DNA sequence: GTACCTACGGCTTATGAT
DNA sequence: GTACCTACGGCTTATGAT
DNA sequence: ATCATAAGCCGTAG
DNA sequence: ATCATAAGCCGTAG
């Protein structure tokens, strides 16, 4: 059974290539700037149980069960992005703290996945908060027998404060990192009026910032980046001249992403070709101080120009092309600072929404249930008669829902909202009804519920159900009440996790 | 080359042996241990292959094993193994690297191509059990009108016997050279990938 | 800081070594036959809950669980020792039932330890038969902070069945596989008669018995090894002459351990070689029908020398070293046959005694609580008050307690023995008084203990406690009911897992 | 050999630098990272090394590097690496490399180890933390009186600096060559190898 | 995605030497 | 216990050629 | 005196 | 005509 096929069908599979791979492998998202790989391993993170207050744990249980459960593309890669997460120069705020050897800027790879140990970081539970509310959708695993969130309930913008780069088949993308209070600053400004420009933003937020710290010479480069969505931008490292009371070239910090072996041994190398003028020897003294490379300035020379072209001519200045490509509503678009924000609010207040709207609907049973427990704790002589009599659980509770009850005036809200939506009006019209739910309730108390020290505790935990219940359904009435909600937990998100700019922006 | 991969069945005449190509030791095993001793053969490889568009140079050889083994390129002077079929993974990496073999089939050899010798393999897809009930599936539309296996080397070879390399089950498939167009020029120039995927 | 040290620390150091092969690595012990990593595996899959009627497993989760928690000493050799478990041909009762290329007789390695799935067998549970009961003593794990079990509660004599090859540092052993109902047949009868000799046990003991069936030559090997603890043993292939209605050799099956692939081609090389005449060429016809190997003798040949020849040069015959060393009480000793059953049948008396002590307990225990539920289920109305009346929850329980109880006359067992050993003389002299355990118990009642349809149930299970724990201190009594037990245990066993004999030994 | 693994330091004249033999990529790394920079030097090895009495063959050489790097080999004549230490972990294959890396050094150059320049190393074993009370334990009497690091490859390199190559806090240990007995003669014989252990 | 090097003892084969 | 080979795009440096 | 061509590196994946 | 010596392989481990 052979059938003849076209040679076309080449094209077909191919093609579907490059749909798994735009999609769901490398450009992150514009909601929580997050590759799956990252999504699952946190998610992972999080179903084990291992928060940041609690012991270590080895890499091989994590490892094991993201490859067995939620992420069937090997080990290697998983434990490489691993290793790149808990770097610190690496990400301008790390997600996963750990213990043992993540290499260095030397170029030096980590060690094997059986000493180093990981937890989650404090920020880290910041991107996972409010998980199990039922905030977003969940989808099936490989096959189909597992729950995976869709997107993060994110609080932190991370596509602009740690950025990504990732190579698609006919795409590619690159973003710089920021500050966490700037950005923060930005949006409270947007929020403030919705119709602002480009110049404000500019003014709010300087510009990028890196791990390792070091100066930025062109304004127009970033100008032209934000403005319309690509542009290059020049790195310098710092150095200086010095003299005592003759010359000499002092290095404190270099570009990003930089072997720091490799810098040293190509300027050796330079020297020994004669290419560059007025260098005699080279030496490190890089301690727990700070880095520090000394440079010998040769006799008779003024080094400046040494350093000029050097400049010129080392990795001590490098280029960066900033390009920003990221998924919309699953296709990628070219999108400047002003769309990112938008986007991130909008999730912001879906989220929002759809938290109230949860936590409402539990209240409301809770108080659908507690009610009834009081009105049974109310009448309590006949209800033993009527138990004691009955002989069949089935025929008791049949028995406690056919009859009416009395509703001791002790016992007796809202005009209405304290009772569910699906309940029918036929129930608790003092006149009152049952419902099978409360029945069983009922008859699921203890002992312990008969003293005079819990019937005050369910008054009290009665009116305060309902006044949380008022809370929500106000905070759902209006929008400037969720706004203002916005406002303050962002707010508070500033105070908590701030920090200082680390490069600066000289113009040229 | 001739050793240490390849494992030649017993027959000698051509035109009635066989010939595969999957992923190396995950797969070879299995298709090994389940395949027929007398007019079948197996040839695993690493890993992926470089295109011969994006980078042509014919210094550029690294593994070379196919163009040993098949022929001695100048192809129609041996003919020897007068069938060959690929066979590769449900997975996107198994339609990626069978399109980088057909490209190298078509840019290096077009006679071999031209003459209906190419054949590409259909394995399941899907094993459903309702109790005594069993059925495979080998599509997605069949799975639509009515277990996952993601890797050749993961069902049992008896299993792959059944349904794979049966001269009475199997389902092949055949490869033509109907015209001369420029697909395969779009393949690799960075501005025909940038427009072609506009699949909205 | 420089002390002086002596060079006879070498010595010390080396020892530790030494130490650490012989008891905690190679040599199994007498009592289950088991190497500690396979013990450790084994605990880790039982403790993750996979079971045999479930659905299987990736190896990642429980490689990855093991190198985790209880064995750090990296992935590669676990994952071998598994594979080595689930092959068939290497095994003669596989324990780890698997799904996957685990390679064949032809020496092709198995798959990578991402496609794989794995599960127990029916018969690994027989290994683990009552492991929670407090059965045997746990020690910590590599950082004291787990428990692990030192010995597993057997039911199969396993170092008969299966055996072991290791190497230590000073001693090396090696013991062959046996049959199952043989070997049950022979601890019946050391069971029957406690003075048994050797030639008994030989009498139900045939010989030894392969995977891979195969025939033996020598009976004195044999007995030279189980009479004293070292021996030779012979094992031949099966093959036999033919000649159509030319002559042909036809071989159905190899040795134990011999690669085929191997073998064919070493005879390719002999027949090049010159070194052996009468062969024309060599043909493999394996299929799913049986190994089935082909040799076409050259005319004009009897064949027979031919076969002669190839069983003195040939691979076709080899010989196997029996040699029984393991652990007693922690230190190697050579030991033969009876005591391996001596050792075996203490095992398990020890077991079923600790198991009837700690059942026995806890059905005490049980029926402790439960008089007490009775007696406040008979009054049930001034209960009512005092809790009413009583305002605090621990004042209620400090007043169950002051007072004596009436003991209804619906309510009112063994003359003792129905009440627990740490309780004093003063609870229970109807008069009646309580306990602060059992005041809580009452105190934890609910309202579906009050129908006419729960005081019945009660009652029953009242009266099976009381039946079970006197059947309980029965069979702690005296011997000849535990021994009878074990006897019933061995024989069940016997029935579930037998089958037939494989290989056949013929005398010389 | 010279490049490849070894990091030497600045400092030239012997007699004052230090060399460190390790396990290689889990510990080299973190001792590479955490060492000093003026006269520190790092060889990492690879697993295991063969005897030298159980198979004896002047051609039987696999990785020499020690060889070329420490001299020329004839010791006096050069005499490089005036000091140097020997650091392994505190499991039992730690001893098992110590006793053969030991060996090796007495039956190659009996100068070398009896002038006093080999040195042995005392990583701590346990880190006690109660609150702000922090204990560095060294010893199992130690532990006895009052987290278990099971590799050098584990612990933070500034913590090695403080704990294991501090030129202040360190705590060496030297060997000498007091008799000239046949221990190592019964270390491979199979024989005292099979009486020896006898500890009861 | 995949190949090489080591330790531990007890068995064989293979080879040139009194 | 440890090293090499591949794909995808956008940047640099390095080199001999109109 | 200017330009077409060929190499490394960044990150998820065989 | 007989013998001391040197090599592969099996399984948990660096
Ligand atoms: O394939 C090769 C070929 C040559 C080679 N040389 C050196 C070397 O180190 N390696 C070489 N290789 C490859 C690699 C060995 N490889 C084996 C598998 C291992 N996997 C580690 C692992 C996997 C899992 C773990 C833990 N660790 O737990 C969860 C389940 C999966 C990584 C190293």
């Amino acid at each position: 059974i052979t059938p003849v096929n076209i040679e076309e069908e080449l094209k077909s599979s191919y093609l579907d290539y490059a749909m798994s791979v735009i999609v769901g492998r490398a450009l992150p998202d514009v909601r929580d700037g997050l590759k799956p790989v990252h999504r699952r391993v946190l998610y992972a993170m999080n179903v084990l149980g291992n928060d940041w207050n609690k012991a270590y744990k080895k890499s091989a249980r994590v490892v094991g069960d993201v490859i067995g459960k939620y992420h069937p593309h090997g080990d290697s890669a998983v434990y490489d992005t691993i290793v790149r997460m808990a770097q610190p120069f690496s990400l301008r705020y790390m997600l996963v703290d750990g213990q043992g050897n993540f290499g260095s800027i030397d170029g030096d790879s980590a060690a094997a996945m059986r000493y180093t140990e990981i937890r989650l970081a404090k920020i880290a539970h910041e991107l996972m908060a409010d998980l199990e509310k039922e905030t977003v959708d969940f989808v099936d695993n490989y096959d189909g027998t597992e729950k995976i969130p869709d997107v993060m309930p994110t609080k932190i913008p991370n596509l602009l404060v740690n950025g990504s780069s990732g190579i698609a088949v006919g795409m590619a993308t690159n973003i710089p990192p920021h500050n966490l209070t700037e950005v923060i600053n930005g949006c409270l400004a947007y929020i403030d009026d919705e119709d602002i420009s480009i110049e404000g933003l500019m003014e709010h937020i300087p510009g990028p910032d890196f791990p390792t710290a070091a100066i930025i010479n062109g304004r127009r480069g970033i100008e032209e980046a934000y403005r319309t969505g690509r542009g290059k931008v020049y790195i310098r490292a710092r150095a200086e001249v010095e003299v005592d009371a003759r010359e000499t070239i002092i290095v404190h910090e270099i570009p990003y992403q930089v072997n720091k072996a490799r810098l040293i041994e190509k300027i050796a190398e330079l020297v020994k070709e004669k290419r560059v003028e007025g260098i005699s020897a080279l030496r490190d003294e890089s301690d727990k101080d700070g880095m520090r490379i000394v440079i010998e300035v040769k006799r008779d020379a003024v080094g400046e120009v040494v350093l000029n072209n050097l400049y010129s001519q080392t990795q001590l200045q490098v280029s960066f092309g900033i390009n920003m490509v990221a998924l919309h509503h699953g296709q990628p678009k070219i999108m400047n600072l002003k769309d990112i924000i938008a986007a991130f609010v909008r999730h912001r207040r879906e989220v929002v929404t759809r938290r109230t709207i949860f936590e409402l609907r539990k209240a409301r049973d809770r108080a659908h249930i507690l009610e009834a427990l009081a009105v049974a704790l109310a009448n309590i002589d006949p209800i033993i008669e009527l138990i004691r009599h009955a002989p069949t659980p089935a025929e008791a509770k049949t028995a406690l829902v056919a009859n009416p009850w009395q509703l001791g005036n002790v016992a007796a809200a809202g005009d209405d909202a304290a009772r569910p939506e699906w309940l029918e009006p036929e129930f608790g019209v003092g006149l009152y009804y049952l419902t099978e739910q409360q029945a069983q309730a009922i008859l699921d108390l203890r002992l312990q519920k008969l003293t005079g020290l819990e019937h005050e505790k369910l008054l009290d935990e009665y009116k305060e159900l309902l006044d949380q219940i008022a809370e929500l359904l106000r905070i759902l009435g209006s929008a400037d009440r969720l706004m203002e909600v916005i406002r303050e937990e962002l707010e508070l998100v500033r105070e908590q996790f701030g920090d200082k700019r680390r490069t600066e922006i000289t113009a040229n | 080359g001739l050793p240490g991969k390849l494992a030649d069945c017993q027959e000698r005449d051509p035109a009635l042996s066989e010939l595969y190509l999957v992923e190396g030791d995950s797969a070879g095993g299995s298709a090994k241990q389940g395949r027929n001793r007398k007019n079948q053969a197996i040839l695993p490889l690493k890993g992926k292959i470089l295109n011969v568009e994006k980078a042509r140079f014919d210094k550029m050889l690294s593994s070379q094993e196919v163009a040993t083994l098949i022929t001695a390129l100048y192809n129609p002077d041996k003919l020897r193994y007068h069938s060959i079929i690929i066979m590769t993974d449900a997975d996107v990496d198994g339609s990626h690297i069978r399109t980088l073999l057909l490209t190298f089939f078509y840019r290096q050899m077009p006679e071999i191509v031209e003459r209906g010798h190419v054949y590409i393999a259909q394995p399941p897809l899907y094993k459903v059990k309702k109790g005594k009930q069993e059925q495979y599936i080998k599509d997605d539309e069949a799975m639509d009108q009515y277990q996952r296996y993601k890797g050749l080397g993961e069902m049992n070879p008896e299993q792959l016997w059944e349904t794979t390399m049966d001269p009475e089950s199997r389902r092949m498939l055949r490869v033509t050279v109907k015209d001369a167009i420029a697909a395969d020029q779009l393949f690799t120039t960075l501005m025909g990938d940038a427009v072609e995927p506009r699949r909205a």
